[PDB]
């Protein structure tokens, strides 16, 4: 199981970006894909989770509306879309996947976003 | 639920022993993970459920503690142990990490 | 008994004339055709067993004797010229 | 205390609550479970299933079943005291039908160790489901699985793991006909992420090899024989038009009924099999 | 002595009889002399390789806390409804493969408790035993079908 | 569990009655086995459950007792009965014999 | 039923020895094979037990880490392996087998160890 993300991003304040998380190794509709935030100066922070087959999601209260989880079984990938970017959205966004618990034992390379 | 590592930085030396604390707020469970992020790469899991190890973690990593207080512990630091260590509570919906501790 | 009867059925070709080609041909072919179905009929309730049974080497040998008379006639016309 | 022990242990005394899992609001309950298979047969290609009588055993610590009265290490109990204690609510994700055995008594086994470890053995018939690929049917090698899964507890309250050594156990003279169960059995995880959270799962792979001796008799030899006598029409005289035509006209239908007979023993699968491209070519 | 009052003092309501505790607890093992009576074989299928039969599985054991000094009878034939409140050895069939009690018009159970503690337990059971047969000489074969009366929850001790 | 036989050595002529006591530390059960080991060979089972006889033990071997006290009595003591006699408790996980006799 | 052990053994203080127990009359994975220890100056002593088909074992407290039970269905034989031999290992080692109880009604000829 090896998760793969998209390249870096450079977006302007107010726009919206869609970070993908390619699932190379397993069907995307099989496990819960998670999404984390790591802004420098602070530590990591869990955004939410999505099950790419059932359309179920669980957003953090702090990130409601800001994050929009989707998925596409046509290519085994789960998408996240950040709407209304600001200066407080400059960080690295990971897409972990805990299998045997709520921990994060699988990880993506990290999508850097500079707004 | 709020985790709290009250030490952003800690002093140490090669081959020595160090105890990293993560004093949670509530008594969630013995569910606490520990991650290691080398600068430039994704974090990696070390100790899930506060005492068990991940497939590939060296033997010098040990977890303990229950209730609120917890602790990661190394024994023999090699040239690949001075990095950031995050404690994660996975006994609730918001999976909030700790403040991180640069070794 | 039915397999025994068919084995004796195919033997009447040895008495009828050689020049009666469609007679001895279809007879030896029909008898060997029936034993192929009779042996297959010996697995109504028998499980799909790997080894050979005791009735398997009876239907097989009776089958082995029915087309032997068939190709026996095949040599007769061949030996005729 | 010959019988008050069973009351003070669990039921009617000490306030044992069989609805609350062991170590509530604590770490999960690792349930080490192993399997002993009595019978393993009735592997039907038509239904894609197999019936396997097994004794499902499973151990889990339960800190409120630790006693200081009897000096015995373990302590066998009556299966009637097996409905008054907590039990992991596992099931079989590919069950497809499974019933207990109540022949002259509930075939249940309880054993509460000195520290709280609870052995739990039960007998189950468990006609599991085995989706089998028949691309090379007569000489294929299938893999029938057995998924032990939790239902009502996520992977924060109940976790399952196989016995560290000797998890799947086969009876001595267990020899199923038409197959041979290989001695190697793959034990892997099958953790299920459903809409409601993280759910425990652990499966056991069974590798089966089809005994080709049966199909070598019913399938290949008769069609092989039917192709042989089609060759002896060349030795007969060519002027005998009706006699020569009599061979093929009956052998063409002969292979046709033979090819049809290779279907009732099998399901109605879309792709071509290893025997179909034998019966078809012999029909050709 | 008003046997409604005797069935409650031998077992059931009073006298403190626990059907969960084995007889001779922490003592010698409870030996169980058991025999069978076969009503009918039949359906000996080579396809499934099994055969059904209903039997009267009789099994006797000594339970020292069922000894009575009230009725001078040698044995004492009881009601099958008084059969769920006493200890019973939990034997199964290792080649059971489908067996069921018979509930037709009543429980087909029998229970007579001798004057010293003995317990005759007769039960009517149909069961489709598994008979792995060797068909090497099928038309002339001589098979051998078995039934294994095994215990499950109690060890040899 | 400790299986403490009282006496180590016992000698007497043919046709005598001898009581080989085996006193255990716990009232395990009536589960006690008695083994005979002639010098230079494997031991052999004589009595199990303190009262039964193994297949091939012809007469003159009778156990008894219960709780923590036992006995292996012999009356028609032939010359082939002077050997090592071990009492064995099999009502517990750690199996322990006696002290020989 | 019969149990054939190995021949006489002769090992040096500190080495390890593996004793066999050949089963001739039944499948080795059928019954519990018990291992005993007879030393002159004391009676017998129960080492442990191994069910050669399930890999389950029950070692005595005194012999944990000293005896290692294994088996091999290819040869119908159970293996005991003593490690860290000392002068207290000189004794006779048996492999009994109690069928209808926790007694020992079957035995092997007895292997003689000298350390
Ligand atoms: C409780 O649930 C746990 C899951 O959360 C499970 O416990 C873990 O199970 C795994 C495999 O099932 C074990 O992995 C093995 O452990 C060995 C240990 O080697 C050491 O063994 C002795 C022990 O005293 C030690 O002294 C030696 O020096 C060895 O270093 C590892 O070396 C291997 O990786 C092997 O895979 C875990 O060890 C085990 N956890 C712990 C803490 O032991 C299991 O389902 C349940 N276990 C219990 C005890 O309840
Ligand atoms: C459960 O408990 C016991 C252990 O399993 C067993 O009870 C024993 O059952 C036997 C019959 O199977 C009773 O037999 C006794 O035998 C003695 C010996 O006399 C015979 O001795 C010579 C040989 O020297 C023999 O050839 C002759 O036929 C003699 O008859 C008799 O003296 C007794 O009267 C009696 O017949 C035992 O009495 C009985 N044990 C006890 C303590 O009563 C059995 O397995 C189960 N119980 C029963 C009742 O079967
Ligand atoms: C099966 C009988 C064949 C005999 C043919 C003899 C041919 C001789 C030329
Ligand atoms: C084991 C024998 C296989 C061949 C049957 C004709």
């Amino acid at each position: 199981v090896q998760l793969q993300q998209s390249g870096a991003e450079l977006m302007k304040p107010g726009a919206a970006v869609k970070i993908s998380c390619k699932a190379t190794g397993h069907t995307i509709s099989r496990y819960w894909i998670d999404w984390l935030k790591q802004r420098p100066g602070h530590g990591l922070e869990w955004i939410g989770e999505i099950l790419p087959g059932s359309g179920s999601t669980n957003y953090n209260e702090k990130f409601k509306g800001k994050a929009t989880f989707t998925a596409e079984k046509s290519s085994n990938t789960a998408y996240m879309q950040l709407s209304s970017l600001t200066s407080e959205d400059s960080a690295v966004y990971y897409c972990a996947m805990g299998v045997r618990g709520n921990y994060f034992d699988y990880w993506g390379q990290g999508t850097t976003l500079t707004v | 639920i709020v985790m709290t590592q009250s030490h952003k930085f800690m002093s140490t030396s090669v081959g020595d022993r160090v105890s990293i604390t993560c004093k949670a707020s509530q008594d969630v469970s013995t569910a606490v993970a520990w991650y290691q992020q080398k600068p430039g790469q994704s974090p990696k899991l070390l100790i899930y459920w506060a005492s068990t190890r991940h497939t590939g973690v060296p033997g010098r990593f040990t977890g303990s503690g229950s209730g609120t207080d917890y602790t990661l512990t190394i024994s023999s630091v090699q040239a690949e142990d001075l990095s950031l260590y995050y404690c994660q509570q996975h006994y609730s919906t918001p999976r909030t990490f700790g403040g991180g501790t640069k070794l | 008994i039915p397999s025994l009867l068919i084995v004796i059925l195919s033997w009447i070709s040895f008495w009828i004339n050689m020049d009666a080609a469609p007679a001895r041909v279809g007879l030896g072919i029909t008898t060997v055709l029936t034993m192929t179905t009779q042996s297959s009929g010996s697995r109504a309730s028998l499980p799909k067993v790997s080894y050979v049974k005791a009735i398997d080497i009876w239907m097989a040998v009776c089958l082995l004797f029915v087309f032997s008379a068939l190709l026996e006639y095949a040599a007769v016309n061949f030996v005729s010229r | 205390s010959p019988s008050d022990f069973l009351d003070k242990l669990m039921g009617r005394t000490s306030g044992y609550d069989a609805r609350i899992r062991p170590n509530f609001k604590g770490p999960p309950v690792n349930v080490s479970c192993n399997i002993f298979i009595n019978s393993f047969g009735s592997i039907a290609e038509t239904t894609m299933d197999y019936r396997v009588n097994i004794f499902l055993r499973q151990q889990w610590n339960d800190p409120r079943l630790a006693y200081n009265e009897y000096p015995d290490d373990s302590l066998d109990l009556d299966p009637s005291m097996l409905d008054s204690i907590w039990k992991p609510d596992l099931f079989f994700a590919n069950e497809k039908g499974a019933h207990f055995h109540e022949i002259t008594t509930d075939n249940k086994l309880l054993r509460i160790s000195r520290n709280g470890n609870v052995l739990y053995s039960i007998r189950i018939t468990l006609t599991l489901a085995c989706p089998m690929d028949l691309k090379n049917f007569p000489m294929d090698v299938q893999t029938c699985i057995m998924q032990l899964e939790s239902f009502g507890y996520t992977m924060n309250d109940l976790i399952f793991e196989w016995q560290e050594q000797g998890a799947v156990q086969v009876a001595d003279g267990l020899t199923l006909p038409q197959f041979i169960l290989k001695e190697e059995k793959d034990l892997r995880y099958c953790t299920k992420h459903y809409n409601t959270g993280k759910f425990t799962c652990i499966e056991a792979r069974f590798h089966l090899e089809r005994q080709m001796g049966y199909y070598l008799i019913q399938m290949y030899i008769p069609s092989l024989l039917i192709v042989i006598l089609s060759w002896i029409s060349f030795w007969i005289n060519m002027d005998a038009a009706p006699a020569r035509v009599g061979l093929g006209i009956t052998t063409v239908l002969t292979m046709t009924t033979q090819s049809s007979g290779s279907r009732a023993s099998l399901p109605k699968v879309s792709y071509v099999k290893a025997i179909d491209i034998w019966m078809a070519v012999c029909l050709l | 002595m008003s046997p409604s009052d005797f069935l409650d003092k031998l077992m059931g309501r009073t006298s403190g009889y626990d059907a969960r505790i084995r007889p001779n607890f922490k003592g010698p093992p409870v030996n169980v002399s058991c025999n069978i009576f076969i009503n009918s074989f039949g359906s000996i299928a080579e396809t499934t390789m099994d055969y059904r039969v209903n039997i009267f599985l009789r099994q006797q054991w000594n339970d020292p806390r069922l000894a009575y000094n009230e009725y001078p009878d040698d044995s004492l034939d009881l009601d099958p409804s008084m059969l769920d409140s006493i200890w019973k050895p939990d034997l199964f069939f290792a080649n059971e493969k489908g067996a069921h009690f018979h509930e037709i018009t009543t429980d087909n159970k029998l229970l007579r408790i001798s004057r010293n503690g003995n317990v005759l337990y007769s039960i009517r059971i149909t069961l489709t035993l598994a008979c792995p047969m060797d068909l090497k000489n099928f038309p002339m074969d001589v098979q051998t079908c078995i039934m294994q009366l095994e215990s499950f929850g109690y060890t040899m001790n």
